[PDB]
RNA sequence: CUUAGAAAGCAAACCUAUAACCGUUCACCGCCGCACAGGCGG
């Protein structure tokens, strides 16, 4: 008995991990169809028509409403009717392939880096009272005025501009600096600070210290040190925190978020690319495959078992549906 | 029994435009001199690849197409249908990104929850679309070989190009899913649950549902009937799921609706336009399916008998 | 440099000789010469045929003239225009480059064969081989 | 979430006539007579022209060209671009784009350029759609031919060149604005569509020059430009908004009459060739498929006869 | 600002002659067929080749020369019409015609627009003609006339140019200039910043902007050689006879060309300054 | 219910300026004269 579906615009594609052929986990599969997934080891995944794909087919086309894994498993019913047929069957699939980019949508994160939603808070009290100046002049010295400071130094009459961008952009600048050894004229600027801050450790793997994990918490001590001329609760979170700025550094989204109005900026998708540099050809790009033809299939049994299922088809009056993916298949042709 | 009744309403749409609305960017291509240029887009070619053959063993290079090398009889200008559908529910494009367990409620009574389908992020619900489409393949060719540059500039990186096309008249097929539109899982048994329950609310579902549907047409009587075990017609199986199915009149709305979106659907794009310029519909009761594809005479416009019913 | 430059410099070269020697037995002739200026030129002096000069009484110079002089009219203009356009010599010439003048002006070369000398080598009675 | 009514876009035919080729497309490797190949024939931009005759011979793979003789001005006829044709339209600003920045941009969105016109700036990714769409300028006349050219005195290889030139030419050609496009200026990363990034008290700021600009095109209107922090499309579900600038009646009523008064007196002069647009027919279109006018010509209403559609409200 | 003034010289053009004048090439009809210059013309017919998609010819007598009429192209009358670096500039050459020069980034565009040269009665039957009748049309642009760019910002540049050696071309520029008609004030002023109207950034080019005078000369002697052109070809000659000439103060061009009752043959008005010093 | 289900490659850009298909780039500038008479100089 030979079956014979035709179908067009089919996606031969997937940018889902785990599996179809067991339960869906609660928070839902993960997705891998990202910017940065498609690039890693085997992400990018491309589909054939396999077994699997032409059993969920005979089973939607009798009816069926469970899970292809589920009617493998008889779990909501007595008997799986094609257990016996499974072996049974074979395909001939004769596809025209074509390659397009799809903007594919992604259903999580967001961007950090130059991202950010809404208006630029810079009347925010933070960076227009009295005490704003002084306070965030400690990002702008150099890091040998900046170790003097450390050490109970009340001169900061560095003045840069009040605004959330400026400072961003100086704490990039100070993210990009090289590392330091450990010197002994920076060792007492490190007892000053561990006794402030005994729980946290100024270090890397080898006894380096990064620059902006001291002007960070040197921001920390202006803001402890500052509490007696001036009322800082706008400076602070409730609980005495910096937005955005830890002792180690300083975490770049949250610190955009809460200096402008409307949230974090989603990433609501990408294109289904992928761009690989292979030896001998140069630069090879990967895209969305998508399929167009027929699909033969067909199963050795009695003309009396193909009347059977010829009849469960009508009996279950099934029509018009995706092949794989989001395509328009139908079936065309019945020979028993 | 036999399921009776319109199993599915088919539909051939015939759009017209000017130039190309969906891009599939640029691509590696060789000119009329035998040098490769970087920066040559492409449109959405159906069957194309810009690969000629191999070379020598020991490289691995594959020979580029020219960049005017192209047929468009065996590789026709078509509009992507994931483009068609992006702009069929161009107003809620961004909605399901901010859709949850909470307010999903308000996802599903909605054209984007009962027409489109949709997923719920970090969740296990679902819906899958009752509307297939074919990709929109062009009929008429008008496409060549168009050279761009930039006014006050000389150098390489000035000067770009692209193929391009002049007036448009695309093709495409549809089924509008019966068995799909009709009834609304609400059980996690298939792992087809719309949205999670908790007992009681199966009841107050069903009014939005028939709230909104009736806000289609009212001068219809839609009806929404919340089951606890609801089983398929014509299956050897007898397993059954909670959820909603809509009486003849509700899905006779939907219906109505998304032919109307189909007929006036329309698209500017990349500097060009296209709009649907007709549309046949087939209301399938017959157990041939996609008649109108093969037989265009068997075809019955208007709705001549009641939706077939697929669920007790 | 082409067949056409430098036979228009070499006579030239040979204008301004018989001018400073200021010579009337010296004349040219063209062996090599066909519907075109010959390659080969042959002096005569210090195969029986002649040698002449050949110009036109017009220029776009004379009408601009007349009617500085107040002898033209607007139709008179136009037929003027017509016979002098109207006029084409299939004979040889050369386009002589100058100084004294600053114009590059055309010279024609006409002949009378099977049977003194002006600036540039040229009669209409002397006979040269 | 009510349904969309008014003007939904502005639409036109365009008649032009003009005198040889404008806008060129480049060298073709051709075939001449004698059948060898001519490197050097520049064609001008022909639609739907393909310098293959689709012929193969004998495992070659070779691939036959076109005779420089071979064109069905009928078939494939002369068109100009819409590329040549915008450059033209906007020719008084088209440089000023590359000297945008993150400090200045404010002056290019009150332009011509930043409402009608589209951009994008490199530097920092801000963007704004054109909502103005032009068809090909395509030629009725097809009074071409092959011509040869050749260079004074060089009289050596490579002094002689060809190309397929025009004689007397009529285009017509058919455009839409989109109200949608023209009436909103997002001014917000959110969807990916900022037109400009803004400070807090920035966003009044840049709509009082967008409204002064609208205003100096015809001082007898009351245009306005109105910010606002939530702007929503209608038909969303959740309502999700962003920050911009909505135009009301009157201003997209300015900016719709200065592109067509505009269109009405396009020239392009270039390549030695010449064309201005002569007649030009307008259609105000409230149904929601587009290009009326092209279908069927009897329903176009020349007049605006009834107020432009609002495509967004605040909240 | 706005742009008020003369924004272009337009002018209708009547010539007469005999014989052809500009000629196409070689062309294979079968034998070797010398066609002149037909616009519309083809030597195709509509029969293909078989194995190559290559078409018949034509034969050497199948010609209509009133649908394929007889023409002299642009390039041929810019040839007689100027028949004649630092020096390039300040001559005929080198602002009314165009030019570029290899190796070098350098050109200026000619604001000289001519049409075909169309032959009115059809007389033909090599391939010679008869008495001929052409008219033709032709624009003059005063913005690409009146001002000089010495600046590559634009890729503009007519000539790479030093400090200081901007007020010596403009000078020489205006010498040119006042040789042509010395009743005239002609004006040739450099400056290192010369915007356009219209822009938004007001972002300019060192160059040379002729005054009311300057395109006042120039206009005149490229009409003046118009109205006297005149080829003389081995096949054949031409000579204009009048020539009528509008001064365009309206926007849309050729306004001679589609109602020659609204146009004035003087100079009625100031030419169009499209170009200040900022 | 199959590759679980939903999924824009999007936004912006002059192929641009110069060139007899040809007899050898070139019928040139001026002078005598009423001359659309005939000649002269380079």
């Amino acid at each position: 008995m030979k079956i014979i579906i035709e179908y067009d615009s089919c996606w031969r594609n997937a940018f889902l991990g785990g599996s179809n052929n067991e339960p869906v986990p609660k928070k839902g599969r993960e997705f891998l169809g990202s910017m940065t997934s498609l690039k890693k080891e085997g992400n990018f995944k491309v589909c054939e028509n396999t077994l699997d794909t032409v059993m969920g087919v005979l089973n939607r086309l009798i009816g069926d409403q469970r899970k292809l894994y589920q009617a493998r498993s008889k779990m909501y019913e007595s008997a799986y009717y094609f257990e016996a047929l499974e072996d049974k069957v074979s395909f001939i699939d004769k596809p025209q392939l074509t390659n397009e980019i799809s903007f594919i949508r992604n259903m999580n994160g967001s961007t950090d880096q130059n991202a950010f939603t809404g208006m630029i808070k810079v009347s925010d009290p933070v960076f227009t009272s009295e005490y704003s100046q002084q306070f965030w002049g400690v990002l702008a010295l150099d890091f040998t005025q900046l170790c003097d400071f450390i050490i109970k130094q009340s001169q900061v009459v560095g003045s840069i501009e009040l605004n959330p961008l400026s400072i961003i952009n100086r704490l990039e600048s100070l993210n990009q600096e090289k590392a330091l050894e450990n010197s002994d004229d920076l060792a007492q600027v490190l007892k000053v600070l561990n006794e402030y801050f005994p729980d946290i450790e100024y270090l890397n793997n080898k006894g380096l210290i990064t620059p902006i994990s001291i002007y960070c918490s040197a921001l920390y001590l202006q803001l402890a040190r500052l509490e007696t001329s001036f009322n800082m609760t706008t400076a602070k979170t409730k609980a005495g925190g910096i937005s955005g700025i830890s002792k180690r550094g300083f975490t770049k989204k949250d610190f955009m978020d809460r200096y402008t109005t409307g949230p974090k900026k989603t990433i609501w998708g990408n294109p289904f690319i992928k761009k690989e540099k292979i030896k001998g050809q140069g630069e090879v790009t990967s895209m969305m495959t998508k399929a167009s033809g027929q699909l033969e299939i067909s199963i050795d049994v009695d003309r009396d078992k193909a009347q059977e299922i010829k009849i469960l088809i009508e009996n279950a009056g099934v029509s018009s549906f995706y092949l794989g993916k989001k395509g328009l298949a139908y079936v065309s042709n019945i020979k028993l | 029994q036999k399921v009776t009744g319109i199993k599915s309403v088919d539909f051939k749409i015939k759009a017209l435009g000017h130039g190309v609305v969906n891009w599939n960017g640029p691509t590696t291509l060789t000119g009329d001199d035998g040098k490769t240029v970087d920066n040559h887009t492409l449109p959405k070619l159906r069957g194309y690849t810009n690969l000629t053959g191999k070379v020598k063993d020991e490289t691995g290079y594959k020979y580029k197409k020219q960049a005017t090398d192209i047929n468009f009889k065996e590789t026709p200008l078509y509009i992507s249908q994931n483009c068609i559908r992006h702009h069929l529910f161009r107003e809620q494009a961004f909605d399901l990104h901010y859709a949850s367990d909470k307010n999903l409620k308000n996802v599903l009574a909605s054209i984007t929850g009962l027409i489109r389908g949709y997923v719920v992020p970090s969740s296990q619900c679902k819906r899958t679309s009752p509307l297939l489409l074919e990709d929109f393949v062009d009929q008429l060719g008008n496409g060549n070989f168009e050279q761009y540059g930039q006014a006050g500039a000389r150098d390489s990186t000035s000067f770009f190009s692209k193929t391009t096309f002049g007036d448009t008249e695309y093709i495409s097929y549809g089924s509008i899913s019966i068995e799909q539109l009709q009834f609304i899982s609400l059980d996690k048994k298939f792992d087809r649950a719309a949205m999670v329950i908790k007992e009681g609310e199966g009841e107050v579902i069903a009014a939005e549902l028939q709230n909104y549907i009736q806000s289609l047409n009212p001068s219809l009587n839609p009806q929404a009937i919340f089951h606890s075990n609801y089983v398929r017609r014509g299956t050897i199986f007898e397993e059954g799921e909670c959820g909603i199915l809509l009486n003849d009149d509700a899905v006779k709305a939907l219906v109505a609706e998304t032919l109307e979106r189909l007929a006036n659907l329309s698209i500017r794009q990349a500097k060009g336009y296209m709009y649907v310029d007709d549309i046949t519909v087939d209301y399938n009761d017959s157990h041939k399916m996609m008649r109108i594809k093969r037989d265009e005479s068997e075809i019955i416009n208007e709705q001549h008998a009641p939706f077939a019913q697929y669920f007790y | 440099m082409r067949e056409a430059e430098l036979s228009s410099k070499v006579f030239t070269k040979f204008h301004k000789a018989l001018v400073t020697l200021n010579s009337h037995k010296i004349g040219i002739s063209f062996p090599q010469m066909k519907l075109s200026l010959g390659q080969l030129f042959r002096i005569h002096g210090d195969q029986y045929r002649i040698v002449s000069v050949k110009r036109s009484n017009l220029s776009k110079a004379k009408l601009k003239r007349l009617i500085a002089r107040g002898s033209i009219d607007k139709d008179g203009e136009k037929r003027y225009k017509v016979k002098m356009l109207g006029q084409g010599f299939d004979n040889p010439y050369l386009d002589l480059f100058s100084s004294s003048t600053g114009q590059v002006y055309r010279k024609f070369f006409e002949f009378s064969d099977i049977q003194e000398f002006d600036s540039y080598g040229l009669s209409k009675t002397a006979t040269v081989p």
